[PDB]
């Protein structure tokens, strides 16, 4: 019994610490995508407004 | 009103009550006098004992708490919570007239097994009944005790000796 | 009108409208009326105006049905919505507008109460379950959380303690009624169906109303309607009324804004969260207030329900949420499959004001056991089946937990007179599965009116109307206490030579089963 | 002269963008608008210039009913806020403006929120025991007069019980003015606080008050709460430089500081670090906590409260906010639901002034012993757990059954608390806090039991405690005696 | 070299508010090579050069006792050896609390002396046989 | 009357951006290109607006072989799916195009 309710809590934060760092990973390279796309320009847009 | 009421923050307040007393005498449901505590803490002007009074008065003489009925309504309960709202929330400590009326209700009717525990509280703080009062409260008391409505009948019903859910009305 | 612009382009909840050619001013946190077709008319916030004219808006209404061509109107004024005791008894879309079944405009974003308008709360509120209205007391104001895992009983709390008020409300003076208000932020339709149906059978519903934001709603409407909830509270509770208010649920708020932050590209944080949603949430739970009598003594009390993840109230929503609510009360699953049921965990539940409120005589039985289940705790756990014992703790405790177990809501007088005979030993004799037959024998039932013995003077159960008496003076004054001991000792003693004798001479199985049917009827009942 | 006139440019929630004509002011200064447009007060700060022309600024009130072409007005200054004995008993917003409804604030000059720390040459760090009374914060953590306190602890474990009973002890018999920030803490808090001190006499406005409160609590705006702080601040360093006086800062939070930190970052459009805070946290945190120091003018005594959210320590910002203080005070979870209150967790905890030279040898040599065995405790849990007491070395259940009776020892009731534990509150002194630690270390007391350390103060409560319950097992069995004869 | 993890919170502050992109746990990438290039300019000069010296006694703060952190592991790939101090240690009882198993010096007998050489020779030999031994309660 | 016809503009994956010369149709509206181009019949619902004229559609087959600025037609409203007892017995994809070979579907009406 203690056994169980040992291993139910080891397998619960092991799937808890999986998730966070796939979720971690996940915003680290949507911050670097963003920061890439702060990096690119606006470009200019130019057209006949009368 | 030389004494001056103040507030748990210390703030002043305004014993300047009457306009509001007489709003509540003037009524003719006792839900409307509710309505103007309502709209008089609203104005920084707390309730009395004397309006309190003039509540318990109002809920005494009134026919019903509103034009149109309500089901459950209790006179009673409005004048006991109303007391809890004293006692509890405010301080102040209800006075002879405040059980004076309450007996009254609980006369008016009918109960009389509460109107026991309401004598035995006046005297446990001390409080003299009305002779008129609790003779009629005792004559009521005679009464059901005679004709036999001293209880309901349910509860004289005889129980059934078998087990069943539809037995015992559940 | 106006014709401020026209809808640029659209990402699902969230939209973007472009400036006219005489652009004007527009101010901000202001609904637009987005021209739908000829007659329909959408309705949309705006959340910010940018350099390039450009404005960043949500969406609320007719998505599916709006365009991009379409004009854009302006209304000049905040998000408002229509409040007063005529919206009492109905079920409404956020925006006010109505859900049909089978003037005063008041403001949905608002500032809540600085200390001086606000108060320690000083009355009770009762949910008619006698683990809470205990041991865990709540003050008309004191927002409490709700905790535990799916299908738990954490709805059923809130649906409970909102039909016990209709048997107060009438009786007493409406001053001191209790008002209510339900959002259900991401329940199913129908759900919503069947609770409308059980207030209207009840009679609930002319002192509740209801606001319905389901899964299939947008997120800009569920992030909507708690705020418009605790719009429809903040009239009652600046007007001197009481009211309450509940939250099913707030995960799913943080959830709808998610999706909107996401959609936005916000930067997220810890469990894809942005970070302002602790003051998302403190926006809405601040609002809640025992206002002071310099504004009237009204209330807003608030019981949130949260939903946890396998018994983990270290979740970072559940502990934003305990670090802004006044307490707790957590529903363990293990309980709830073990048969108890509300599966209330007093270890983990807590009320850090309403002792304050709790009345004298509910006061004093809710010390005496949370002692007694202080000591149970332990006493319960040491021997970890190592040796059994036979001691009044274990047994008062056992005696106990029947009571708790419980399916709806009880009267103050039920509550106090089932507790007050565990407390002092009368419930010790009785067995285990007849603690739900021997307090609906108690309580609806009177075995000495029944068997004649009418020694007692006014303690009855028949009227009712003693709950307050015993709740402004207590059961343990001298006109109380005495003939209070006589009616359970007479119960008790009827009760052991008359029901329980035949209950262990019974030993045919089909007197059994049907006394375990009467047991199980009883435990609904009571 | 006359004063500077800008437009709005663009609003981002409650950043906003304003185009300067002539120049742009340095950062920091504010600017305000009229209440007739906005409807209130709202006063702006600037802190980061885009371009030429062009000012970032963040707003304090709520930006509702703010539109892109208000003229904003320089004051010339940086946000002031008023200083003296005016501000003594009164409660403060962010902007200074006194909300406690009393009367108008007789203040002599204003002092601006922002501020440079005080230089080497002027800190004095002089290492003092403060002695609170509380049992576990004298043995394992003892407080340093002068010194900064750090009680880190999730959502119900009981640092706002800890923040009651140290004002109840210190402040009342401190003699010295306090300063209390609510910052992004429950509303209801500082309304009981404000009622414990009006009704303390702390705040007796007919007289001498020793107190001063400024809240931005959690309905204020992320604004207010990166901003309440400061203003605490400049309230001490007034009575810590001109009175030259000592002096209490209770902070409750900086947590929250540090996330309205982070909500405004978000909207300033900063690239984030790691788990979702601001990129200039480390910043943000050493200029508020350098400024909290001791001079050759005065101290100031700061109990600076952090949350921990999920209840976890390498959270990056208490991780940093460790290392800049001088009473580390971790709380834990598992402990308050093991019935130990308060839920200190002696192994995690840390202190700086924990040294032979400031307090005496004994009082050591105690808590060394105390750590060391409670570490072993820790070390044979992992084996009491799976197998059991009776799987054990002598040796070991011996240090198992004094661990533990040290650590029910630990728990004890608070005046504050009384209302849950229904029990009133011990102030044990230092040298009667000691001898007992070293009578149940030197295993003086051991047949004693275990639960009569459980929520008690000193050894004569202890020995009480034990008689009353030996009282009452052997009353209840003469009683169990009788029943059995007369059955 | 008081510690270097504030030290990489600033570069990472530095390059995040220059909108440099970020990298593994936000760091700009190559802090790697900042602190190269900090350490290898440590070094025993040649008797060219003076025969002149610097040594370098880095510092690094650590959570729960881990040697996976980003910068704990680029520093270690760097520096030679490490004096690691437990926690468990610490509140253990010793002071310094240094944890042998992950402390070690890549020098050896060349740095230390000809009368350290035969007793640390004889103390590595006697540790690591205690090593063995020691987690047994004294029973013998 | 007569139906609108939209021009492609770029295609990424399952995605297809959609110029059009008048106002954009609703949200998950169908948008239908000839068999003839793709190879095979060839649906694109729209899911998401970028300006006054474009169109982001996700498309529910391959967008192999299909050109630049290929025309367009709008259905007018969403799939439209078969409805009744003649749909029992037989098999159909999201478009309500039979797989199952058993010749075509005999119904009435056709719902969205
Ligand atoms: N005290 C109780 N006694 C008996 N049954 C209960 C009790 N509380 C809840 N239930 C049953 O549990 C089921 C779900 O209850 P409820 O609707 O309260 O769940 P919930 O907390 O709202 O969870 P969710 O909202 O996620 O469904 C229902 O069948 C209800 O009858
Ligand atoms: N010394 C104590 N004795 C008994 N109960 C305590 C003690 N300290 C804390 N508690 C209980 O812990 C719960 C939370 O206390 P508290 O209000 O201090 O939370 P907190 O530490 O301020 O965290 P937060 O600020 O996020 O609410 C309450 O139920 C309180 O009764
Ligand atoms: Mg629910
Ligand atoms: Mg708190």
């Amino acid at each position: 019994g203690n056994i169980t309710g040992l291993m139910q809590l080891a397998d619960y934060t092991y799937n808890k610490t999986r998730k966070e760092l796939i979720t971690a990973e996940l915003l680290e390279i949507i911050g670097t995508m963003t920061a890439m796309h702060a990096g690119k320009k606006v470009g200019l847009k130019k057209t006949e407004f009368w | 009103a030389g004494g001056k009421r103040y507030d748990l923050f210390g703030y002043e307040v305004s014993v300047a009550t009457g306009p509001f007393i007489e709003e509540i005498k003037k009524a003719q449901f006792y839900d409307d006098a509710g309505e103007v505590i309502v709209k008089m803490n609203l104005a920084n002007t707390p309730p009395d004992l004397q309006t309190y009074n003039a509540v318990l008065e109002r809920i005494l003489n009134c026919k019903s708490k509103r034009s149109q009925p309500v089901k459950g309504e209790n006179k009673f309960a409005a004048m006991m919570d109303i007391l809890e709202e004293m006692d509890a929330r405010s301080g102040i400590k209800p006075n002879a007239e405040s059980w004076g009326y309450v007996l009254k209700e609980l006369v008016q009717a009918g109960d009389f097994r509460l109107g026991w525990v309401c004598i035995a509280g006046m005297k446990s703080l001390g409080i003299t009944p009305d002779q008129a009062l609790v003779d009629a409260n005792e004559a009521n008391a005679a009464k059901a005790k005679a004709a036999g409505t001293d209880f309901p009948a349910y509860l004289k019903k005889a129980a059934p000796e078998s087990f069943d859910t539809k037995a015992w009305g559940i | 009108k106006q014709k401020i612009g026209f809808v640029h382009g659209i990402d699902g909840t969230i939209a973007t409208i472009a400036p006219a050619a005489s652009k004007v001013t527009v101010p901000y946190n202001t609904v637009l009326e987005i021209a739908v077709s000829a007659t329909n008319i959408a309705n949309a916030l705006v959340f910010n105006l940018e350099k390039d004219g450009s404005i960043g808006v949500i969406l609320l209404d007719n998505i599916s049905e709006v365009r991009s061509g379409q004009d854009v109107y302006a209304t000049g004024s905040l998000l408002k919505i229509p409040v007063g005791f005529h919206m009492l008894g109905k079920i409404i879309n956020p925006l006010g507008k109505e859900i049909p079944t089978g003037t005063k405009l008041g403001l949905v974003e608002e500032m809540a109460p600085n200390i001086v308008s606000r108060q320690p709360v000083n009355y009770n509120l009762l949910t008619g379950y006698k683990v809470i209205d205990t041991l865990i007391p709540v003050g008309r104001g004191q927002r409490e959380l709700i905790l535990g895992d799916r299908q738990t009983g954490k709805t059923s709390i809130a649906l409970s303690t909102i039909l016990n008020q209709t048997k107060v409300n009438n009786e007493i003076l409406s001053k001191n009624n209790v008002l209510s208000v339900y959002v259900s932020i991401g329940q199913r339709c129908s759900n919503v169906a069947r609770i409308h149906r059980l207030l209207t059978e009840y009679d609930a519903m002319k002192y509740c109303t209801i606001v319905a934001a389901t899964a299939a709603d947008p997120a800009g409407l569920q992030y909507l309607a708690p705020y418009a909830g605790t719009t429809l509270g903040e009239e009652f509770r600046n007007s001197g009324r009481h009211i309450l208010l509940v939250y099913d649920d707030l995960s799913k708020q943080a959830v709808s804004y998610r999706q909107i932050s996401l959609l936005l590209r916000r930067p997220p944080g810890r469990e894809a969260y942005p970070g302002d949603v602790f003051y998302l949430h403190s926006r809405l739970l601040e609002r809640s207030a025992m206002m002071s009598p310099q504004k009237g003594s009204g209330s807003l009390t608030s019981l949130p329900i949260v939903e946890t993840l396998s018994n983990d109230v270290t979740a970072y929503i559940v502990t934003n949420v305990i670090s802004i609510t006044d307490g707790q009360i957590y529903l363990d699953a293990k309980l709830f499959t073990g048969g108890q049921r509300p599966a209330v965990n007093i270890g983990l539940s807590v009320s850090r004001v309403g002792s304050s409120a709790q009345n004298k005589a509910m006061k004093k039985v809710g010390g005496a056991l949370k002692m007694l289940m202080g000591e149970y705790r332990k006493m319960a756990g040491e021997q970890t089946s190592g040796s059994q014992n036979v001691s009044p703790v274990m047994i008062r405790g056992a005696r106990c937990l029947q009571l708790f177990n419980q399916k709806g809501p009880s009267y103050f007088m039920d509550a106090i007179v089932a507790l007050y005979a565990v407390t002092n030993g009368y419930m010790d004799d009785v067995k285990l599965q007849y603690s739900k037959f021997y307090e609906f024998l108690l309580l609806n039932k009177d075995l000495p009116v029944l068997y004649g013995q009418v020694n007692n003077k006014y303690f009855y159960m028949y009227n009712k109307n003693l709950n307050y008496f015993i709740r402004y003076f207590g059961l343990n004054h001298e006109i109380l206490e005495p003939e209070l001991k006589k009616y359970i000792e007479i119960h008790t003693n009827l009760f052991l030579d008359n029901y329980q004798s035949r209950m262990n001479e019974l030993k045919s199985d089909e007197d059994l089963v049907q006394l375990k049917n009467l047991l199980y009827a009883c435990k609904r009942t009571v | 002269d006359v004063k500077q006139v800008g437009y709005v440019q663009q609003i981002i929630g409650a950043v906003v963008d304003v185009t300067f004509t002539d120049s742009v002011p340095p950062v920091l200064t504010a600017l305000t608008v009229d209440a007739k447009e906005t409807g209130t007060l709202l006063t702006m700060e600037i802190v980061q210039h885009l371009d030429t022309k062009t000012a970032r600024c963040i707003c304090m009130s709520s930006t509702d009913m703010l539109r892109l072409r208000t003229p904003v007005v320089n004051t010339g200054s940086q946000i002031t806020v008023p200083v003296g004995e005016a501000t003594l008993g009164r409660i403060f917003n962010v902007m200074g403006d006194a909300i406690d409804q009393r009367g108008p604030v007789k203040n002599k000059v204003r002092w601006p929120i922002h501020r440079k720390a005080p230089t080497l040459a002027e800190q004095s760090g002089k290492d003092e025991v403060l002695v609170t009374g509380i049992k576990v914060i004298d043995l394992i953590l003892p407080y340093c007069k002068g010194g900064k306190i750090g009680l880190f602890g999730g959502a119900g474990v009981g640092k706002t019980v800890i923040i009651m009973e140290l004002i109840n002890n210190v402040a009342k018999g401190h003699g010295g003015y306090s300063v209390f920030a609510g910052v992004g803490e429950r509303t209801r808090e500082g309304t009981d606080l404000y009622l414990e001190m009006m009704g303390s006499k702390v705040i007796d406005l007919q007289g001498d008050s020793k107190c001063v409160l400024v809240y931005g609590q959690m309905n204020e705006p992320p604004g207010a709460r990166a901003r309440v702080a400061q203003t605490a601040l400049t309230m001490a360093e007034y009575f810590r430089d001109e009175a030259g006086q000592d002096v209490l800062l209770f902070v409750d939070n900086v947590f929250r500081f540090t996330q309205a930190n982070s909500e405004v970052s978000a909207l300033l459009g900063r690239i984030p670090a790691a788990v979702g805070y601001q990129p200039t946290l480390a910043e943000d945190l050493g200029m508020l906590q350098e400024r909290i120091t001791s001079t050759v003018k005065g101290s100031i005594t700061s109990v600076q409260a952090v949350y921990v959210p999920a209840d976890d320590i390498t959270d990056p910002a208490p991780a940093t906010t460790f290392s800049h203080l001088d009473a580390t005070t971790v709380l834990s979870r598992s402990v308050a639901e093991a019935g130990i209150y308060p839920a200190v967790e002696p192994l995690e905890c840390a202190s700086r002034i924990m040294d032979p030279d400031a307090i005496d040898v004994n009082h050591y040599n105690v808590a060394m012993d105390i750590v060391e065995m409670l570490t072993k405790y820790k070390e044979l849990q992992d084996i009491i757990a799976v197998l059991g007491i009776d799987e054990l070395s002598e040796e070991d259940k011996l240090i198992v059954d004094r661990a533990r009776k040290v650590a029910k020892f630990m728990s004890q009731p608070f005046a504050v608390a009384e209302v849950f534990t229904g029990m009133k509150g011990y102030y044990v002194q230092l040298e009667d806090c000691v001898s007992d630690f070293g009578s149940l270390l030197m295993g003086q007391c051991d047949n004693i039991p275990e639960m009569a350390f459980y929520m008690v103060g000193g050894l004569d409560s202890v020995k009480e405690k034990a008689a009353k319950m030996a009282a009452e097992a052997a009353a209840m069995r003469e009683r169990a005696r009788k029943a059995a004869e007369a059955k």
